[PDB]
């Protein structure tokens, strides 16, 4: 099935955001970005998502349409935004393998808040 | 200049203060081009803004806004190392109206908290600059709250009138005016949040009415007012810098004038003269220099009379000496 | 100058008129400084503003809003006693940009009900500047209402250009704009009060919003229009000070152009020249003088379309002579 | 004399649409001449906003902002406008470089079905804004977006306040234009079929002094992207500006208006290292600059606000060598 996620300069978590930024998904389904707001993109985290998943990058302004294979957990960003905690979490099967990993992995400190606060509060 | 021209060039540390005070400096300059090296930690907190208790997430530069006036001659280059301390939540950046390349420095110092990076650009043109962050895609919300302030370049051999006499001032002041938006709930009372993120989508609400519910200097209404009025002395030349990265806005020192004003904030650009109202466009700092003739408390402020007594963008100078009647006297004091 | 030589200086007393009309005066002046009289009294009644009958309780200096344009030149004192009458119900006084300590003369002329003084200062910049009631509390108040005007202090010599050649007037008028603030009821029609302190809280309101319901000159849409509307000829040097003493304003006469603008108001600082459009800063009076080149009737008014159209910012000059097709010719009329 | 000014050679000249310019020469070539120049104008619906905005436009020439004509000094412009018969406004034009008759509006009503020819002498150098002002609608006809600029340049080119002439490599006009668009009660901007329909509707818009959308070009992000402009470091670029019925705060991100005649009047001293300039409503002005560094760099009304939240932002690609010199990153971000 598909997952309908908007791309907004401003919503509940503040400025910058994804919604909703914990997504649950199994093999096979689609998430579809929407940017509702101009000035945004999705783009795969470098070593934040599944041994054997590709890597992906939109262009900004486009509505783009993620086909999920592979299971574990995927961080992605917004190119611009990252740096102001532009970020989503996506979940696909349970349990997922590196979840733990990419919680200690480097990033940005405010990045690292929000990751928390989905984990915990939008899991 | 090549690269080992520019390493071979003496650095000068200087050790900023807080606005409105300005840190050490010489108007002409001693010796010849030096990097100067000035750093600034940026602290997103919050501050009041009024009497009634009012708050605004502030993004501040040095834990200030306006941040502070950093201050070079012409040819030098200036140097910062900005620092986003683990404790703030924003990625911010620092654009600086006087550099040239790399969206005035904000494209070279994109940093998110834990992370602080060094900048060093020439100052080619002389003149007063406003300086402020615009991360991409939240330009407009970082300046509003107070992530902004100016530095001047003045000339090597310090600043000129339009016909090139020598205009030396005694002290200098540096007001940055700072126009906010503030949310209210339905009943009309300010709101205020805990995080500076829950706070931009009711904000960017009242930016689009391009209608600031707060415009004042210093960062808060009365700021530059009792203990932190300036001072000057009949007799004294005085250069207040003003700058406004968001805003236009237009100063009016009352009791007093701009002997000498560039609006433009531009040295090279000649400066008008017996100026009772300047002018000063949203993403630009000017200047002003006047020697007080007459003792007592001078209020300067932008004129929009709403602005500076119902928004809160009025302070106010003590001024000591000795009355001079010539200028003016009540023959006949109010009576009936 | 010491009180014993101020006293010996010959003292002159004007008549003032009512604008857009200036008292008489020379350009250049005739014979050394003089201490120059003045007295208007003020009266706060209720004036209309535009066509439907909308009514604000104006304060006015000389019963009209804008006051009267004083004129002296630079080194003269103007001497003023103001006068505020038992029937007033509110304290006023006056501070003139152009005046030097005392916030401008407002700190000397507090008078209440019953009361009058006599302020007199030292015109020592030449140009023209706005003067302004504006009482400790409710200063945009006395402003928006219409409490305020402008004075011209021409250089001894006249008026040259920006190079020392003379610029001589045929004609000159001051055109003051003001924006007002009026409440409006639940079905968007204004409100009509008794008495100037029963609509203080309902038009703070509207002064919040920093967004005026009427922008006119000479006190009300439609002033400076039909009988009332100026008049020049082809050949004839026409100078309009304009004066905005609570918003930033840009005039623009249609069909002509500002050949020298102070738009500072200073005659030191040089005057633009071939001006479409100029700006003056809320808070300040300028000045332009331009030589009519063809006959028919023009509109001068706030470039701000809609301010000049929807608000009330327009005024038509009427002007008579021969039409110039060298300047411009309808080759073909409007036709299928 | 008469016979003088029937004599002057009358040459044609084809307009192109902005930001671009047709061709000209800065120094003039051979004395006065009658330039000529034809426009028609489109009464049609676009789009102004990625959300479907919709602003019935009135456009002289078929875009917003009109296209900027050039002559010269002395020369006098001669412009045969045309309004169509499907279209259902009568309109004018005033250009605020012509002296009599408002500036050529009491002389060139035409409504739909009719064109005339208006010709004014260029007396005075400098960029002016023209636009349409029908008496009683003079507003609505401009904030629909019929407005443009034409640019005077004095015969013997541009030159700075000391006398050294001044050339430019390129030359880009970018009209800025603040609309009305009036919403519903939901807060969703409402279209309708003619343009008469929203006349009452955007005057309440008008009345409130501010613009829902402020862009250049005609829409949000009509010069960015692809439609970026482009200079190259050491290229001279002028950069006309123009506001019929707002003032603006011209602001080049990255770089700074080396010379601005802020008043756009040739004859008054252009400012000089302006990192912000200042073009009062009903007036264009013009500020040259030498890029000295490559990249991408943002030139938008400061107004921040009506920058990047209104749509007042443009964006220059510059090819060229970088200079640390200028500008240099002793450290990238990094913890
Ligand atoms: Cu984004
Ligand atoms: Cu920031
Ligand atoms: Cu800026
Ligand atoms: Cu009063
Ligand atoms: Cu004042
Ligand atoms: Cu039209
Ligand atoms: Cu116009
Ligand atoms: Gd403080
Ligand atoms: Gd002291
Ligand atoms: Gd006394
Ligand atoms: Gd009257
Ligand atoms: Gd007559
Ligand atoms: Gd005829
Ligand atoms: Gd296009
Ligand atoms: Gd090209
Ligand atoms: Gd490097």
């Amino acid at each position: 099935e598909n997952i309908e996620v908007h791309m907004l300069n401003k919503g509940a978590e503040g400025a910058m955001v994804f919604e909703p930024a914990y997504i649950k998904a199994n093999p096979g389904d689609t998430v579809t970005f929407i940017p509702v707001d101009k000035g945004h993109n999705v783009e795969s985290i470098k070593d934040m998502i599944p041994e054997g998943a590709e890597k992906f990058k939109s262009k900004i302004n486009e509505n783009y349409v993620l086909t999920v294979t592979q299971p574990g957990a995927y961080l992605v960003k917004c190119t611009p935004h990252y740096a102001m905690g532009m970020i989503a979490l996506i979940a696909v099967g349970d349990s997922p393998a590196n979840l733990d990993q990419i919680v200690s992995a480097k990033k940005p400190k405010i990045v690292q808040e929000r990751l928390e606060k989905v984990i915990a509060s939008a899991k | 200049a090549t690269a080992a021209e520019i390493a071979a060039l003496p650095r000068q540390k200087v050790e900023l203060v807080d606005p409105p005070f300005v840190h050490a400096h010489s108007q002409v300059a001693e010796g010849g081009p030096k990097v100067v090296e000035f750093t600034m930690v940026i602290e997103e907190k919050k501050i009041v803004i009024d009497d009634a208790g009012t708050e605004v997430h502030a993004m501040a530069f040095n834990g200030t806004v306006p941040g502070p006036l950093m201050v070079v001659h012409q040819d030098d280059y200036l140097e910062l190392t900005l620092i986003n301390p683990e404790t703030n939540t924003l990625m911010h950046n620092i654009d600086f109206h006087a550099a040239t390349g790399a969206l005035g420095g904000g494209g070279l110092t994109e940093i998110n908290p834990g992370e602080k990076t060094i900048l060093r650009f020439k100052a080619t043109k002389p003149g007063v600059f406003v300086y402020h962050c615009a991360p991409p895609g939240m330009v407009p919300w970082h300046v509003v709250s107070g992530m902004n302030g100016a530095i001047m370049v003045l000339p090597r051999e310090g600043l000129h009138d339009g016909k090139g006499k020598a205009l030396t001032y005694d002290k200098i002041y540096y007001v940055g005016e700072q126009d906010f938006y503030v949310p209210r709930d339905e009943n009309g009372k300010y709101k205020k949040y805990e995080a500076p993120g829950d706070a931009y989508e009711d904000t960017v609400k009242v930016m689009r009415t391009l209608t600031p519910t707060h415009v004042v200097f210093n960062g808060a209404v009365g700021a530059l007012t009792g203990d932190k009025a300036m001072t000057a002395a009949v007799g004294e030349k005085v250069l207040i810098v003003h700058s406004q990265a968001n805003r236009d806005t237009r100063p009016h020192l009352i009791g007093g004038h701009g002997d000498y004003v560039w609006a433009t904030g531009k040295f090279n650009t000649p400066p008008d003269v017996d100026q009772e109202t300047w002018f000063i466009p949203g993403g630009a700092a000017g200047a002003a220099f006047y020697t007080f003739q007459q003792p007592g408390i001078y209020a300067y402020v932008n004129h929009n009379l709403i602005e500076a007594f119902e928004l809160g963008a009025a302070a106010h100078f003590k001024v000591t000496g000795e009355w001079n009647d010539d200028l003016m006297t009540s023959v006949l004091a109010p009576s009936g």
